[PDB]
Order: structure tokens, then sequence, then C-alpha cells
């Protein structure tokens, strides 16, 4: 965990965690308004 | 358009000739929204 969190690049723990927050690429990275893909209440929540 | 095998007159033609899909890619990879830039246009140029 120490090594992973000290890492900063695309392998960084910070980015692997920010998948579930900001910055946002959801639904598509190119959109006027962006959200997070934390699919809540939908039928793909356990899958994700 | 020549390798696409579409003659220039086909642009004027009442048939729907084609369109273009543009997209902007940032240096760091985070593609910007297409709204940040205007709509490209197609110009014609006759012979002299
Ligand atoms: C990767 O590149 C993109 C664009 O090429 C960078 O996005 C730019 O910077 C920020 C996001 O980091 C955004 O604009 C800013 O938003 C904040 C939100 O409060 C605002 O306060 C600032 O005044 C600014 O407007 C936006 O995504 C973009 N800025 C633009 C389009 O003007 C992004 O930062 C880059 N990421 C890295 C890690 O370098």
């Amino acid at each position: 965990l120490q090594s992973l969190e000290d890492d900063t690049s695309i392998n960084g723990f910070e980015h692997i965690a920010a998948f579930h927050g900001q910055p946002n690429w959801c639904p598509s990275p190119d959109a006027e308004k962006k959200f997070a893909c934390c699919a809540h209440g939908m039928a793909v929540f356990p899958h994700w | 358009l020549n390798e696409l095998h579409i003659r220039p007159e086909d642009v004027f033609n009442a048939d729907a000739p084609f369109s273009l899909r543009y997209e902007i890619i940032a240096v760091n990879g985070t593609a910007l929204p297409p709204s940040s830039l205007s709509k490209p246009t197609i110009i014609f140029k006759p012979a002299v």
C-alpha cells in the first residue's frame, strides 16, 4: 500500500481510486456535463 | 475524397454526399468537449 499510494502515475493508487469520483469521464469523457460512474441503484451496481 | 471515390460534383449533388466527424484530443489525453470549438464547414473551389 505504501508503494502504491506513493506512486502518482496512471498506476497510482490516487487515480485507481479517483475512478470513483473526480475527475470524471462518465458517461463519455467528451460531454458538456460530466458525472461519476458510481452506478447507484441501477442493475449493474454489484457488477461494477 | 478521391480514395473515398466521391467526385467533387457529388458534393453539390442533391444526393447526400457526406459529412465530417471532428474531435479534439488534449495533450494529456483528456479529450475536450467538442463544444469548445466551432462547427467546421466545407468549401468548394472551381477551376481556373
Ligand atoms: C488534462 O488536460 C485538460 C485539458 O487539456 C485539463 O483540464 C483543464 O483544467 C481544469 C481541470 O484540471 C478544467 O478547467 C478548470 O476548472 C476549474 C474547476 O473549478 C476552474 O476553477 C478553473 O478556472 C479551470 O477552468 C478543465 O478540465 C480544463 N480547463 C479548460 C478547458 O480551460 C486537465 O487539468 C489536465 N490534467 C492534468 C492532470 O494535467
